[PDB]
């Protein structure tokens, strides 16, 4: 089972893409305009403390 | 051949055993189905892992052996293993092999003459591709789409049928030697069976696959989905690529596989017949049934009976519901109230009368339910989820998108629940002339108020004003509705919430039987009035195309073409079995008798008297040539027999056979006065009127096993008569008995005399007598 | 129906050696190919195959006493040299309704010295310029064409 | 704006040209048919002739 699933670790791309485009399409719909590049370049996401 | 002998030897070996003999001997054939399950029982928990594990092996595909030897497929093309002599444990008639073999077979194996037949097998998917090629995609946009969860259909389908009807279609298009006894459907719709049969006859194919694909072909896939925009099967099949909750891929799909115009025409026809059959107060119901039965309409190429179409359709509309009730069809749990839709989520009640004074003192009784009752509602581009309580509208939550539709929905809902003072004390304007008996039938108060609101906007505004108006408290401004259906206001209608987003449509897979009264009031095993004739458009004029109202009252043609059509029906009515009839005379080569048949004598006066002789000579000649040789066209014979009454004479034949009404028939070429086609050889179009020909004798084009089925019938078993082949049925004498294997495990006795009288008429007549 | 059953039906116990006429109209032939014919048919003097989805002439046996043929409504194209060997005593032929493009396909018919009449109607060849004359110059033995001789002389009934 | 352009990737509308073609082999047949005389006559109308 570990073999079959590791050989299918490529699944992570789907989940990450879905989350990112779930954020970008939602942010773009509230304004009714193509806001994806701006969202990707600008939207700041807290990733830790320093 | 030798294969037959092999099958017989195998059967002999099977019977020599003891256990197999027992199981074959006892019971009927249905046990086969049971036995089909006790064998080949094996499943797997995780199929993916098993397949990936297997494919690594040298030989992961079982395969036939003799076919490989025949095709000269060696074990190794070039140092590559493909298979090895062995026997699969379970099958015991197969040899292991590898997947590489397919590639070899694909690139240098045996080639068939033509593979275009696949385009017919999967006509649904090729239709999908053809429809997709005609979509002009405009532009992706982004916005929060409002989606309503509703049941829809996701496959454009023509001539949608039931599972029972379809099963015969598979048997009668592929396996005719094992077809079951002829059903009503097969006899009625013989053009479809012929059309399907031609494509898949004398072809190398896996028959089961074709049958399964025809099953999917005739199944409209109904699904409960979120939806936005118009509702058309052409869109629902690819809705996934048109829009989601946050995006919209605009596209114009109006002109592909139009399926809405035929639904519209069917509803229009049902409205027309329902409005026609209201004249007869005493016997409206019987007139309605007769009116429906004696009518048909064209679908694509075929002509179908309206009664069957109504049964198949799923239009939950007041017009169709009544007609389905009269025929006895069961229908969905869906109410109606004018041009509105309703669905009772919960509650109960019981009728309770109350008076309403129309003007001064004029008591008029009206019935009102007495219990809490929730109701989904649906007016054009608007929806609601209201509730009532003891003659009061407790609340209404609307989620529409238009102000006008919102107001109309609210008004019709208020009327539904008989709330408001007006029901207690009628409006001054409404009078006793309009109250009731427009055509001698009483109209309850609610429908009077409904007509009142439709008559003028001012009445509607007054009605909405009747519901209390309050001041929009803070915060609730958004959830408020003014008189103009405003999203928010300073003053708003009492207890009228407003929201954004259509209310999700409920669902229930239930079928309720419902009767109808003499006044076309559809009761449903309880007081509720599901539908009535007082919720249909008043009237309108329409020119229906490709329809057949073969009924006297529902006809506009004059006595001339009606007389000719009646004469041709009578001539086709002597085509039935039995001696002294057209087919038997043709078999006895007695063409002379045809010239003195009663129906030709009746039809002779119409023939143009100036040149009756010349036409008579030509038509009297053609029949002989057709009759004597044995190669004839039944349709031409019927077309030209009316002219064979009179004595031949001398003259020049221009080419056309006139009547006394300036209408002719040219011998060979189809025209309006008389038409037909080799595709559907079971219809005669006389002045756009469909005359069914019985199937008692084949013709050169129509010749097949089907064209005789009507002639035969079952009778008392006689073991003396012979046992014949299906093909030899053509040669049997009229009024001759014969035994015959039918379907599976059925040996019956058939007598070639047509005895299929109308069953409905006799039962109805006898049952009416029981009430005297 | 099917040429096999149709033929077996027309042959009401009669041997395939004493008939003088045969008809196969409004049937179907697999692969657009004849099926069931042989050299047993010797006394045959007429044949008619119409609207049977035919496209070629390859399984045609040898028929000497044959003197009239009809192939209308099919889509035959190209095969017209077998006639010089199977039916050399042929006089009347008709092909209206078939796929015929050029004249090179017609040239073999010159060897049918017994040819008298030919019928070409609704074919692509007919849409050419000065075609009746070129054909007549190709097949001199011929006199009638589509039911009309040179000078537009209507041919008699029979 | 500039962001609008960069988003839609607007670029000038490339002007297409008609593709060149080869010798028509069917003009001759059409011409020859035009030189034929049809069964029917008098399709075109004309005026009258004064004195």
């Amino acid at each position: 089972i570990k073999n079959d699933w590791l050989s299918k670790a490529r699944r992570c791309f789907i989940t990450t893409m879905d989350t990112v485009e779930t954020i970008c399409l939602r942010e773009s719909a509230k304004a009714e305009e193509n806001l994806v590049e701006k969202t990707l370049n600008e939207k700041q996401m807290w990733i830790g403390k320093k | 051949m030798s294969l037959l002998l092999t099958i017989a030897k195998e059967y002999k070996r099977l019977c020599q055993d003891a256990k197999a003999a027992q199981m074959m001997t006892v019971g009927t054939v249905s046990n086969y189905t049971t036995f089909k399950k006790w064998t080949t029982s094996r499943k797997e928990k995780n199929p993916s892992l098993r397949m990936r594990w297997a494919m690594s092996s040298k030989f992961p595909i079982i395969a036939n052996k003799r076919m490989l030897e025949e095709a000269q497929i060696p074990k190794e093309h070039n140092n590559v293993a493909l298979w090895e002599d062995t026997e699969d444990v379970s099958k015991r008639d197969h040899v292991l092999a590898s997947a590489s073999c397919i590639n070899y077979w694909n690139f240098c194996g045996p080639c068939v003459n033509n593979s275009e037949v696949i385009k017919e097998v999967y006509k649904s998917r090729f239709g999908r591709l053809e429809r997709r090629k005609e979509i002009m995609w405009k532009e992706l946009r982004f916005t929060l789409v409002d989606r309503q969860r509703r049941r829809v259909d996701t496959q454009p389908v023509e001539q949608r049928l039931r599972t029972g009807e379809i099963k015969d279609l598979q048997m009668w298009t592929l396996f005719e030697d094992e077809a079951p006894l002829a059903s009503k459907f097969i006899l009625d719709n013989y053009g479809l069976v012929k059309e399907m049969r031609s494509k898949f006859a004398n072809k190398p194919l896996n028959k089961e696959v074709v049958a399964h694909m025809l099953e999917k072909q005739f199944n409209p896939e109904s699904r409960f989905l979120p939806v936005f925009g118009a509702i058309r099967p052409e869109r629902m099949e690819l809705i996934h690529a048109l829009g989601g909750e946050t995006w919209i891929q605009e596209a114009n799909t109006a002109g592909i596989s139009n399926v809405d115009q035929r639904k519209n025409d069917i509803r229009a026809v049902c409205r027309k017949v329902c409005l026609a059959a209201n004249a007869s107060i005493m016997n409206a119901k019987s007139k309605l049934v007769e009116y429906i039965k004696s009518t048909s309409m064209r679908i694509g190429e075929t002509e179908r009976k309206l009664e069957e179409l109504i049964l198949e359709t799923d239009d939950v509309s007041p017009e169709v519901t009544l007609c389905k009730s009269a025929l006895g069809g069961q229908l969905g749990k869906t109410l109606s109230f004018g041009p509105m839709l309703l669905k009772k989520i919960s509650g109960s009640g019981v009728k309770v009368k109350d008076t309403v004074y129309i003007q001064g003192v004029r008591a008029v009784q009206f019935e009102y339910w007495s219990e809490q009752e929730e109701f989904y509602g649906e007016y054009k581009s608007a929806t609601a989820l209201f509730s009532r309580k003891e003659r009061s509208l407790e609340w209404i939550t609307i989620g529409g998108g238009i102000n006008e539709d919102r107001k109309r929905l609210l008004a019709m809902c208020m009327i539904f629940c008989r709330d408001g003072d007006y029901f207690k004390d009628a409006p001054a304007t409404i009078t006793m002339a309009d109250l009731s008996t427009k055509l001698g039938r009483e109209i309850p108060y609610q429908y009077v108020m409904m007509n009142w609101i439709q008559k003028s906007e001012d009445n509607l505004e007054a009605l909405l004003y009747s519901r209390g108006i309050v001041e929009t408290n803070p915060g609730k401004m958004g959830s408020s509705m003014g008189i103009d259906g405003s999203k928010r206001a300073i003053k708003s209608l009492r207890a009228v919430t407003i929201q954004s987003g259509k209310i999700d449509m409920p669902e229930s897979k239930e079928k309720i039987h419902l009767e109808l009264s003499d006044n076309l009031e559809a009761f449903d095993s309880s007081g509720r009035i599901v539908a009535t004739i007082l919720d249909l458009p008043s009237d309108k004029k329409v020119t229906f195309q490709d329809v057949s109202f073969q009924h006297p009252d529902l006809a506009v043609l004059r006595d001339e073409k009606t007389a000719i059509t009646k004469g041709y029906e009578a001539l086709i009515k002597r085509l039935g079995t039995g001696d002294n009839d057209i087919p038997s005379l043709i078999a006895k080569k007695d063409y002379l008798s045809l010239y003195n048949l009663p129906e030709v004598k009746l039809m002779a006066p119409l023939i143009r008297p100036n040149r009756k002789g010349v036409y008579s000579r030509v038509a009297r000649k053609l029949v002989s040539t057709q009759v004597t040789t044995g190669h004839y066209s039944l349709h031409e014979l019927i077309k030209v027999l009316p002219f064979t009454y009179f004595a031949p004479k001398q003259g020049m034949f221009e080419g056309r056979l006139f009547f006394s009404n300036d209408s002719f028939v040219e011998p060979g070429v189809n025209n309006n006065v008389f038409s037909w086609s080799k595709a559907d050889s079971s219809k005669i179009y006389c002045h756009g009127i469909a005359i069914r020909v019985p199937l008692v004798v084949g013709d050169e084009h129509m010749d097949t096993s089907l064209a005789l089925l009507e002639g035969f019938s079952v009778c008392e078993n006689d073991p003396r008569a012979p046992m014949v082949t299906r093909q030899d049925l053509i040669d049997v004498g009229f009024g001759q008995k014969v035994r015959l294997f039918v379907g599976q495990g059925s040996v019956r006795t058939f007598k070639r005399t047509a005895s299929q009288r109308a069953a409905s008429s006799d039962v109805n007549k006898n049952v009416k007598k029981i009430k005297m | 129906m099917e040429m096999g059953r149709r033929i077996h039906l027309e042959l009401r116990n009669r041997t395939p050696s004493d008939v003088k006429e045969l008809v196969l109209d409004n049937s179907r032939s697999n692969e657009g190919k004849l099926e069931g014919l042989t050299d047993e048919f010797e006394e045959l003097e007429f044949l008619s195959t119409i609207n049977v989805g035919l496209t070629s002439i390859a399984n045609l046996p040898k028929l000497n006493k044959l003197k009239k043929l009809e192939l209308s409504d099919n889509r035959v194209s190209g095969g017209l040299e077998v006639l010089a060997e199977k039916c050399p005593n042929l006089t009347h032929l008709n092909l209206s309704g078939n796929k015929i493009k050029d004249l090179s396909t017609i040239e073999p018919l010159k060897k049918l010295e017994n040819l008298k009449s030919l019928d070409l109607f609704n074919c692509e060849v007919t849409n050419l310029n000065d075609y009746r004359e070129n054909v007549f110059k190709l097949l001199p033995q011929l006199t009638y064409l589509d039911g009309y001789d040179r000078d537009d002389k209507e041919a008699p009934d029979s | 704006t500039q962001d609008v352009i960069t988003t839609e990737g607007l670029k000038q509308s490339e002007n297409k040209l008609p593709e060149p073609r080869s010798f028509p082999r069917w003009f001759n047949a059409e011409w020859m048919w035009a030189i034929k005389d049809s069964d029917l006559t008098g399709w075109v109308p004309m005026a009258e002739y004064p004195p």
